[PDB]
Protein backbone atom coordinates (compact mmCIF):
# COMPACT_ATOMS: atom_id res chain seq x y z
CA UNK A 1 0.00 0.00 0.00
CA UNK A 2 1.07 3.65 -0.33
CA UNK A 3 1.89 4.26 3.40
CA UNK A 4 -0.21 7.39 5.30
CA UNK A 5 1.72 9.85 6.94
CA UNK A 6 -0.82 10.78 9.67
CA UNK A 7 -4.39 11.41 10.65
CA UNK A 8 -5.59 13.90 8.61
CA UNK A 9 -6.82 16.54 11.64
CA UNK A 10 -8.09 20.39 10.56
CA UNK A 11 -7.48 23.00 12.93
CA UNK A 12 -10.41 25.08 13.97
CA UNK A 13 -8.83 28.49 13.07
CA UNK A 14 -10.58 32.05 13.30
CA UNK A 15 -9.22 35.53 14.33
CA UNK A 16 -11.01 35.67 17.19
CA UNK A 17 -10.84 32.19 18.80
CA UNK A 18 -8.04 30.37 21.23
CA UNK A 19 -8.13 26.50 22.23
CA UNK A 20 -7.19 26.86 26.35
CA UNK A 21 -6.62 23.27 27.79
CA UNK A 22 -8.64 22.50 31.27
CA UNK A 23 -6.87 19.75 32.08
CA UNK A 24 -3.11 17.90 31.92
CA UNK A 25 -1.55 14.44 31.71
CA UNK A 26 1.84 14.00 33.31
CA UNK A 27 3.54 11.36 30.30
CA UNK A 28 6.66 9.54 31.05
CA UNK A 29 8.39 8.64 27.87
CA UNK A 30 11.96 6.49 27.62
CA UNK A 31 14.73 7.77 25.56
CA UNK A 32 17.35 4.96 25.19
CA UNK A 33 20.94 5.69 23.80
CA UNK A 34 23.74 3.93 23.07
CA UNK A 35 27.14 5.33 25.11
CA UNK A 36 30.07 2.52 24.69
CA UNK A 37 31.33 -0.67 22.79
CA UNK A 38 33.05 -3.63 23.19
CA UNK A 39 36.36 -3.03 23.86
CA UNK A 40 37.99 -5.15 21.84
CA UNK A 41 41.37 -5.81 20.76
CA UNK A 42 43.39 -7.65 18.20
CA UNK A 43 46.84 -8.85 18.55
CA UNK A 44 47.52 -8.23 14.71
CA UNK A 45 50.89 -10.31 14.57
CA UNK A 46 48.53 -13.37 16.19
CA UNK A 47 45.80 -12.68 13.87
CA UNK A 48 47.76 -12.77 10.62
CA UNK A 49 50.43 -15.51 11.88
CA UNK A 50 49.87 -16.73 14.97
CA UNK B 1 29.21 -12.44 -16.53
CA UNK B 2 33.18 -14.43 -16.40
CA UNK B 3 32.67 -17.57 -14.29
CA UNK B 4 36.25 -17.86 -14.05
CA UNK B 5 36.22 -14.69 -12.33
CA UNK B 6 33.52 -15.66 -9.64
CA UNK B 7 35.12 -18.86 -9.06
CA UNK B 8 39.04 -16.97 -8.54
CA UNK B 9 36.85 -14.14 -6.64
CA UNK B 10 35.55 -16.85 -3.86
CA UNK B 11 38.86 -17.29 -2.45
CA UNK B 12 38.75 -13.53 -1.00
CA UNK B 13 35.61 -14.98 0.98
CA UNK B 14 33.30 -12.50 2.18
CA UNK B 15 34.23 -9.06 1.35
CA UNK B 16 31.61 -8.78 -1.35
CA UNK B 17 28.64 -9.41 1.39
CA UNK B 18 30.63 -6.99 3.75
CA UNK B 19 30.52 -4.14 1.06
CA UNK B 20 26.65 -4.95 0.17
CA UNK B 21 26.31 -4.53 3.87
CA UNK B 22 27.68 -1.10 4.26
CA UNK B 23 26.08 -0.01 1.79
CA UNK B 24 22.29 -1.03 2.86
CA UNK B 25 23.33 0.50 6.28
CA UNK B 26 23.47 3.56 4.43
CA UNK B 27 20.77 3.07 2.48
CA UNK B 28 18.35 2.91 5.57
CA UNK B 29 20.45 5.46 7.43
CA UNK B 30 19.20 7.73 4.54
CA UNK B 31 15.69 7.09 5.34
CA UNK B 32 15.94 7.10 8.84
CA UNK B 33 17.10 10.79 8.47
CA UNK B 34 14.42 11.99 6.20
CA UNK B 35 11.78 10.13 8.77
CA UNK B 36 13.84 12.06 11.85
CA UNK B 37 13.91 15.59 10.08
CA UNK B 38 10.43 15.56 8.23
CA UNK B 39 8.22 13.18 9.82
CA UNK B 40 8.06 14.92 13.26
CA UNK B 41 3.86 15.11 13.26
CA UNK B 42 1.32 12.21 13.27
CA UNK B 43 -1.10 14.43 12.28
CA UNK B 44 -1.86 15.75 8.79
CA UNK B 45 -2.82 19.62 9.49
CA UNK B 46 -3.84 22.10 7.35
CA UNK B 47 -4.88 25.85 7.09
CA UNK B 48 -8.31 27.14 6.76
CA UNK B 49 -9.38 28.60 3.54
CA UNK B 50 -9.73 31.96 4.18
CA UNK B 51 -6.16 33.18 4.62
CA UNK B 52 -6.96 35.82 7.25
CA UNK B 53 -4.09 35.79 9.36
CA UNK B 54 -3.97 39.51 10.54
CA UNK B 55 -2.10 41.09 7.63
CA UNK B 56 0.46 38.01 7.98
CA UNK B 57 0.74 36.39 4.08
CA UNK B 58 2.12 32.67 3.77
CA UNK B 59 1.39 32.27 0.01
CA UNK B 60 4.85 32.06 -0.54
CA UNK B 61 5.56 28.99 1.63
CA UNK B 62 2.11 27.54 1.67
CA UNK B 63 1.10 24.92 -1.28
CA UNK B 64 0.25 26.22 -4.43
CA UNK B 65 -3.18 24.97 -5.67
CA UNK B 66 -2.56 25.30 -9.45
CA UNK B 67 0.98 23.30 -9.32
CA UNK B 68 0.36 19.87 -9.47
CA UNK B 69 3.45 18.99 -7.28
CA UNK B 70 1.62 20.64 -4.43
CA UNK B 71 4.89 22.53 -3.69
CA UNK B 72 4.72 26.22 -2.29
CA UNK B 73 6.79 28.79 -4.61
CA UNK B 74 9.95 28.89 -2.70
CA UNK B 75 9.59 25.08 -2.64
CA UNK B 76 9.07 24.62 -6.85
CA UNK B 77 12.27 27.31 -6.61
CA UNK B 78 13.96 25.05 -4.72
CA UNK B 79 13.83 21.69 -6.63
CA UNK B 80 14.39 23.60 -10.06
CA UNK B 81 17.41 25.00 -8.65
CA UNK B 82 19.14 21.57 -7.99
CA UNK B 83 20.31 19.64 -10.42
CA UNK B 84 28.08 -2.50 -14.00
CA UNK B 85 25.78 -3.76 -10.68
CA UNK B 86 25.12 -0.09 -9.79
CA UNK B 87 22.13 0.50 -8.89
CA UNK B 88 20.18 3.58 -7.00
CA UNK B 89 17.34 2.67 -4.67
CA UNK B 90 14.55 5.13 -4.44
CA UNK B 91 14.20 7.09 -1.09
CA UNK B 92 11.31 5.66 1.09
CA UNK B 93 9.93 9.16 1.32
CA UNK B 94 9.03 10.81 -2.26
CA UNK B 95 8.91 14.33 -2.53
CA UNK B 96 5.45 14.73 -2.64
CA UNK B 97 5.44 13.31 0.84
CA UNK B 98 7.94 15.17 2.25
CA UNK B 99 6.44 18.69 0.89
CA UNK B 100 3.02 17.15 2.50
CA UNK B 101 5.04 16.96 5.98
CA UNK B 102 6.26 20.53 5.67
CA UNK B 103 2.78 21.80 4.38
CA UNK B 104 1.55 19.77 8.02
CA UNK B 105 4.46 21.51 10.29
CA UNK B 106 3.69 25.19 8.36
CA UNK B 107 -0.42 24.44 9.14
CA UNK B 108 0.40 23.83 12.10
CA UNK B 109 2.61 26.29 13.07
CA UNK B 110 0.46 28.76 11.44
CA UNK B 111 -2.84 27.75 12.98
CA UNK B 112 -1.41 26.66 16.61
CA UNK B 113 1.86 28.03 17.64
CA UNK B 114 3.86 25.60 19.49
CA UNK B 115 1.10 23.90 20.99
CA UNK B 116 1.01 21.36 18.40
CA UNK B 117 5.02 20.21 19.34
CA UNK B 118 3.93 19.42 22.51
CA UNK B 119 0.36 17.85 22.65
CA UNK B 120 -2.95 18.85 20.95
CA UNK B 121 -2.93 21.58 18.51
CA UNK B 122 -4.93 24.49 20.14
CA UNK B 123 -6.31 27.37 17.74
CA UNK B 124 -4.45 30.36 18.54
CA UNK B 125 -4.46 33.50 16.16
CA UNK B 126 -1.42 34.63 14.67
CA UNK B 127 -1.34 37.75 15.69
CA UNK B 128 -1.72 36.58 19.35
CA UNK B 129 1.08 34.25 18.42
CA UNK B 130 3.27 36.86 17.40
CA UNK B 131 2.78 38.55 20.46
CA UNK B 132 3.26 35.44 22.32
CA UNK B 133 6.41 35.16 20.61
CA UNK B 134 7.14 39.00 21.06
CA UNK B 135 6.84 38.22 24.76
CA UNK B 136 9.43 35.24 24.32
CA UNK B 137 11.88 37.51 23.19
CA UNK B 138 11.29 40.03 25.81
CA UNK B 139 9.51 42.63 24.29
CA UNK B 140 5.62 43.50 25.73
CA UNK B 141 2.71 42.56 23.44
CA UNK B 142 1.54 46.18 23.24
CA UNK B 143 4.72 46.90 21.00
CA UNK B 144 3.17 44.38 18.05
CA UNK B 145 -0.50 45.05 18.74
CA UNK B 146 -0.10 48.82 18.27
CA UNK B 147 2.90 48.22 15.35
CA UNK B 148 0.56 45.24 13.78
CA UNK B 149 0.89 46.64 9.91
CA UNK B 150 4.03 47.28 10.36
CA UNK B 151 4.92 43.77 11.11
CA UNK B 152 2.97 42.26 8.93
CA UNK B 153 4.25 44.29 5.83
CA UNK B 154 7.73 43.69 6.90
CA UNK B 155 7.14 40.17 7.17
CA UNK B 156 5.42 39.93 3.81
CA UNK B 157 8.93 42.17 2.64
CA UNK B 158 11.59 40.03 4.04
CA UNK B 159 9.53 36.76 2.19
CA UNK B 160 9.75 38.48 -0.94
CA UNK B 161 13.24 39.39 -0.67
CA UNK B 162 13.86 35.49 0.10
CA UNK B 163 11.96 34.36 -2.84
CA UNK B 164 14.14 36.79 -4.78
CA UNK B 165 17.71 36.07 -3.11
CA UNK B 166 17.39 31.89 -4.05
CA UNK B 167 15.93 32.76 -7.24
CA UNK B 168 18.98 35.39 -8.43
CA UNK B 169 22.41 33.98 -6.53
CA UNK B 170 23.70 30.59 -8.32
CA UNK C 1 15.20 17.46 23.50
CA UNK C 2 14.27 15.64 26.94
CA UNK C 3 10.92 13.90 25.64
CA UNK C 4 7.75 15.08 23.82
CA UNK C 5 5.79 17.45 25.92
CA UNK C 6 6.56 20.49 28.33
CA UNK C 7 9.41 19.22 29.98
CA UNK C 8 9.50 18.95 33.58
CA UNK C 9 11.90 16.33 34.39
CA UNK C 10 14.28 13.38 33.70
CA UNK C 11 15.48 10.09 35.39
CA UNK C 12 18.96 8.28 34.32
CA UNK C 13 18.39 3.96 33.94
CA UNK C 14 21.94 2.38 33.42
CA UNK C 15 21.72 0.23 30.43
CA UNK C 16 23.55 -2.75 28.81
CA UNK C 17 25.97 -0.57 27.12
CA UNK C 18 23.45 2.55 27.28
CA UNK C 19 21.62 4.67 29.29
CA UNK C 20 17.67 5.35 29.37
CA UNK C 21 16.08 7.97 29.93
CA UNK C 22 12.46 8.70 31.53
CA UNK C 23 11.60 11.82 30.20
CA UNK C 24 8.74 12.84 32.87
CA UNK C 25 6.61 15.65 30.52
CA UNK C 26 3.48 17.96 31.21
CA UNK C 27 0.38 17.44 28.30
CA UNK C 28 -1.81 19.47 27.61
CA UNK C 29 -5.31 17.57 27.78
CA UNK C 30 -9.41 18.56 27.71
CA UNK C 31 -9.23 21.56 25.84
CA UNK C 32 -12.03 24.09 25.16
CA UNK C 33 -12.65 26.94 22.82
CA UNK C 34 -13.32 30.36 24.36
CA UNK C 35 -13.38 33.88 22.49
CA UNK C 36 -10.16 35.75 22.33
CA UNK C 37 -9.44 39.43 22.41
CA UNK C 38 -6.31 41.26 22.29
CA UNK C 39 -6.67 43.96 24.55
CA UNK C 40 -9.77 45.61 26.69
CA UNK C 41 -10.80 48.52 26.00
CA UNK C 42 -11.57 50.37 29.26
CA UNK C 43 -12.15 54.33 29.92
CA UNK C 44 -10.59 55.28 26.26
CA UNK C 45 -7.64 53.18 27.53
CA UNK C 46 -6.05 49.41 26.19
CA UNK C 47 -5.65 46.87 28.79
CA UNK C 48 -3.18 43.79 28.14
CA UNK C 49 -2.77 40.85 29.84
CA UNK C 50 0.90 40.84 32.31
CA UNK C 51 1.20 37.14 31.77
CA UNK C 52 -1.78 35.83 30.85
CA UNK C 53 -4.79 35.68 28.14
CA UNK C 54 -8.29 37.39 27.70
CA UNK C 55 -11.09 34.94 27.40
CA UNK C 56 -14.56 34.46 26.91
CA UNK C 57 -17.23 31.98 27.77
CA UNK C 58 -20.05 33.22 25.34
CA UNK C 59 -21.48 36.46 27.87
CA UNK C 60 -18.12 37.22 30.56
CA UNK C 61 -14.72 38.11 29.69
CA UNK C 62 -11.69 36.79 31.81
CA UNK C 63 -8.11 36.77 31.95
CA UNK C 64 -6.18 33.26 32.15
CA UNK C 65 -2.98 31.78 32.10
CA UNK C 66 -1.95 30.24 28.88
CA UNK C 67 -1.28 26.72 29.28
CA UNK C 68 -4.44 26.10 31.87
CA UNK C 69 -7.62 26.99 32.07
CA UNK C 70 -8.14 29.12 35.04
CA UNK C 71 -10.52 32.31 34.63
CA UNK C 72 -9.81 35.42 36.65
CA UNK C 73 -11.76 38.54 36.88
CA UNK C 74 -10.09 41.21 34.27
CA UNK C 75 -8.31 43.30 36.94
CA UNK C 76 -5.84 46.60 37.28
CA UNK C 77 -3.27 43.84 38.92
CA UNK C 78 -3.55 41.62 36.12
CA UNK C 79 -3.45 44.56 32.70
CA UNK C 80 -1.05 46.58 32.40
CA UNK C 81 -2.07 50.33 29.89
CA UNK C 82 -0.60 51.02 27.10
CA UNK C 83 -2.07 53.75 24.79
CA UNK C 84 -5.93 54.04 23.39
CA UNK C 85 -8.03 51.70 21.56
CA UNK C 86 -8.04 53.53 18.63
CA UNK C 87 -4.74 51.36 17.58
CA UNK C 88 -5.32 48.27 18.52
CA UNK C 89 -7.17 45.77 15.95
CA UNK C 90 -9.42 43.56 17.61
CA UNK C 91 -9.89 45.39 20.71
CA UNK C 92 -12.87 44.76 22.94
CA UNK C 93 -15.39 46.85 24.93
CA UNK C 94 -15.01 45.21 28.70
CA UNK C 95 -15.12 46.73 32.20
CA UNK C 96 -11.54 46.47 34.21
CA UNK C 97 -12.36 46.44 37.96
CA UNK C 98 -10.05 48.25 40.54
CA UNK C 99 -9.32 46.56 43.39
CA UNK C 100 -8.34 50.14 45.30
CA UNK C 101 -12.56 51.52 44.12
CA UNK C 102 -13.67 50.09 47.33
CA UNK C 103 -11.26 51.11 49.55
CA UNK C 104 -11.09 55.05 48.68
CA UNK C 105 -15.26 54.79 48.64
CA UNK C 106 -14.77 53.36 52.35
C1 LIG D 1 -13.96 24.69 18.50
O1 LIG D 1 -15.00 25.02 17.58
C2 LIG D 1 -14.81 24.50 16.25
C3 LIG D 1 -15.97 25.02 15.42
O2 LIG D 1 -16.93 25.69 16.23
C4 LIG D 1 -14.71 22.97 16.28
O3 LIG D 1 -14.32 22.52 14.99
C5 LIG D 1 -15.27 21.57 14.44
O4 LIG D 1 -15.21 20.27 15.07
C6 LIG D 1 -16.17 19.34 14.54
C7 LIG D 1 -16.03 18.07 15.36
O5 LIG D 1 -14.71 17.55 15.30
C8 LIG D 1 -15.91 19.11 13.05
O6 LIG D 1 -16.91 18.24 12.53
C9 LIG D 1 -15.95 20.44 12.31
O7 LIG D 1 -15.60 20.25 10.94
C10 LIG D 1 -14.98 21.44 12.94
N1 LIG D 1 -15.05 22.73 12.28
C11 LIG D 1 -13.98 23.44 11.94
C12 LIG D 1 -14.24 24.75 11.26
O8 LIG D 1 -12.84 23.05 12.17
C13 LIG D 1 -13.65 22.53 17.29
O9 LIG D 1 -13.68 21.11 17.43
C14 LIG D 1 -13.87 23.18 18.65
N2 LIG D 1 -12.81 22.81 19.58
C15 LIG D 1 -13.03 22.13 20.71
C16 LIG D 1 -11.82 21.84 21.54
O10 LIG D 1 -14.16 21.78 21.05
C1 LIG E 1 -8.53 15.97 34.80
O1 LIG E 1 -8.21 14.64 34.37
C2 LIG E 1 -8.13 13.67 35.43
C3 LIG E 1 -7.69 12.37 34.78
O2 LIG E 1 -6.67 12.60 33.82
C4 LIG E 1 -9.47 13.57 36.15
O3 LIG E 1 -9.37 12.67 37.24
C5 LIG E 1 -10.38 11.64 37.13
O4 LIG E 1 -11.65 12.03 37.71
C6 LIG E 1 -12.68 11.03 37.59
C7 LIG E 1 -13.94 11.64 38.15
O5 LIG E 1 -13.66 12.54 39.22
C8 LIG E 1 -12.25 9.77 38.32
O6 LIG E 1 -13.25 8.76 38.16
C9 LIG E 1 -10.92 9.27 37.77
O7 LIG E 1 -10.47 8.15 38.52
C10 LIG E 1 -9.86 10.38 37.83
N1 LIG E 1 -8.61 9.93 37.24
C11 LIG E 1 -7.44 9.99 37.88
C12 LIG E 1 -6.25 9.49 37.11
O8 LIG E 1 -7.35 10.41 39.02
C13 LIG E 1 -9.87 14.95 36.66
O9 LIG E 1 -11.17 14.89 37.25
C14 LIG E 1 -9.88 15.97 35.53
N2 LIG E 1 -10.20 17.30 36.04
C15 LIG E 1 -10.90 18.20 35.35
C16 LIG E 1 -11.13 19.51 36.03
O10 LIG E 1 -11.32 17.97 34.22
C1 LIG F 1 -0.22 37.52 -0.57
O1 LIG F 1 0.96 37.51 -1.38
C2 LIG F 1 0.74 37.19 -2.77
C3 LIG F 1 2.11 37.14 -3.41
O2 LIG F 1 2.88 38.28 -3.08
C4 LIG F 1 -0.19 38.23 -3.40
O3 LIG F 1 -0.45 37.87 -4.75
C5 LIG F 1 -0.16 38.99 -5.62
O4 LIG F 1 -1.32 39.84 -5.80
C6 LIG F 1 -1.09 40.98 -6.63
C7 LIG F 1 -2.37 41.78 -6.64
O5 LIG F 1 -3.40 41.11 -5.92
C8 LIG F 1 -0.66 40.53 -8.03
O6 LIG F 1 -0.37 41.66 -8.83
C9 LIG F 1 0.57 39.63 -7.93
O7 LIG F 1 0.91 39.13 -9.21
C10 LIG F 1 0.30 38.46 -6.98
N1 LIG F 1 1.49 37.63 -6.85
C11 LIG F 1 1.45 36.30 -6.89
C12 LIG F 1 2.77 35.60 -6.75
O8 LIG F 1 0.40 35.68 -7.03
C13 LIG F 1 -1.50 38.30 -2.61
O9 LIG F 1 -2.32 39.35 -3.12
C14 LIG F 1 -1.22 38.54 -1.12
N2 LIG F 1 -2.46 38.61 -0.35
C15 LIG F 1 -3.35 37.62 -0.16
C16 LIG F 1 -4.54 37.97 0.69
O10 LIG F 1 -3.22 36.49 -0.64
C1 LIG G 1 -19.42 32.62 32.01
O1 LIG G 1 -18.84 32.60 33.34
C2 LIG G 1 -19.47 33.47 34.28
C3 LIG G 1 -18.70 33.34 35.57
O2 LIG G 1 -18.11 32.05 35.70
C4 LIG G 1 -20.95 33.10 34.43
O3 LIG G 1 -21.60 34.09 35.24
C5 LIG G 1 -22.20 33.54 36.44
O4 LIG G 1 -23.24 32.57 36.16
C6 LIG G 1 -23.84 32.00 37.35
C7 LIG G 1 -24.84 30.97 36.88
O5 LIG G 1 -26.01 31.59 36.37
C8 LIG G 1 -24.47 33.11 38.20
O6 LIG G 1 -24.97 32.54 39.40
C9 LIG G 1 -23.44 34.19 38.52
O7 LIG G 1 -24.06 35.27 39.20
C10 LIG G 1 -22.79 34.71 37.24
N1 LIG G 1 -21.78 35.70 37.54
C11 LIG G 1 -21.92 37.00 37.25
C12 LIG G 1 -20.77 37.89 37.64
O8 LIG G 1 -22.92 37.43 36.69
C13 LIG G 1 -21.64 33.09 33.07
O9 LIG G 1 -22.97 32.61 33.20
C14 LIG G 1 -20.88 32.19 32.10
N2 LIG G 1 -21.51 32.21 30.78
C15 LIG G 1 -21.72 31.11 30.06
C16 LIG G 1 -22.37 31.31 28.73
O10 LIG G 1 -21.39 30.00 30.46
C1 LIG H 1 -16.62 50.63 22.73
O1 LIG H 1 -16.69 51.76 23.60
C2 LIG H 1 -16.29 53.00 23.00
C3 LIG H 1 -16.35 54.04 24.10
O2 LIG H 1 -17.64 54.07 24.70
C4 LIG H 1 -17.20 53.32 21.81
O3 LIG H 1 -16.72 54.49 21.15
C5 LIG H 1 -17.74 55.50 21.06
O4 LIG H 1 -18.80 55.16 20.14
C6 LIG H 1 -19.85 56.14 20.06
C7 LIG H 1 -20.89 55.58 19.12
O5 LIG H 1 -20.33 55.23 17.86
C8 LIG H 1 -19.27 57.47 19.58
O6 LIG H 1 -20.30 58.45 19.58
C9 LIG H 1 -18.14 57.91 20.50
O7 LIG H 1 -17.53 59.09 19.99
C10 LIG H 1 -17.09 56.81 20.62
N1 LIG H 1 -16.04 57.21 21.55
C11 LIG H 1 -14.73 57.05 21.28
C12 LIG H 1 -13.79 57.52 22.34
O8 LIG H 1 -14.34 56.55 20.23
C13 LIG H 1 -17.20 52.15 20.83
O9 LIG H 1 -18.14 52.38 19.79
C14 LIG H 1 -17.54 50.84 21.54
N2 LIG H 1 -17.45 49.72 20.61
C15 LIG H 1 -18.27 48.66 20.66
C16 LIG H 1 -18.03 47.60 19.63
O10 LIG H 1 -19.15 48.56 21.51
C1 LIG I 1 -12.11 38.87 12.30
O1 LIG I 1 -12.75 38.88 11.01
C2 LIG I 1 -14.04 39.51 11.00
C3 LIG I 1 -14.59 39.37 9.60
O2 LIG I 1 -14.91 38.02 9.31
C4 LIG I 1 -13.92 40.96 11.46
O3 LIG I 1 -15.22 41.54 11.54
C5 LIG I 1 -13.24 41.03 12.82
O4 LIG I 1 -13.03 42.38 13.20
C6 LIG I 1 -11.90 40.30 12.77
N1 LIG I 1 -11.25 40.33 14.07
C7 LIG I 1 -9.94 40.55 14.23
C8 LIG I 1 -9.43 40.51 15.63
O5 LIG I 1 -9.20 40.76 13.27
Amino acid sequence: YTMSLGAENSVAYSNNSIAIPTNFTISVTTEILPVSMTKTSVDCTMYICG
Amino acid sequence: DSTECSNLLLQYGSFCTQLNRALTGIAVEQDKNTQEVFAQVKQIYKTPPIKDFGGFNFSQILPDPSKPSKRSPIEDLLFNKVTNGLTVLPPLLTDEMIAQYTSALLAGTITSGWTFGAGPALQIPFPMQMAYRFNGIGVTQNVLYENQKLIANQFNSAIGKIQDSLSSTP
Amino acid sequence: FCGKGYHLMSFPQSAPHGVVFLHVTYVPAHEKNFTTAPAICHDGKAHFPREGVFVSNGTHWFVTQRNFYEPQIITTDNTFVSGNCDVVIGIVNNTVYDPLQPELDS
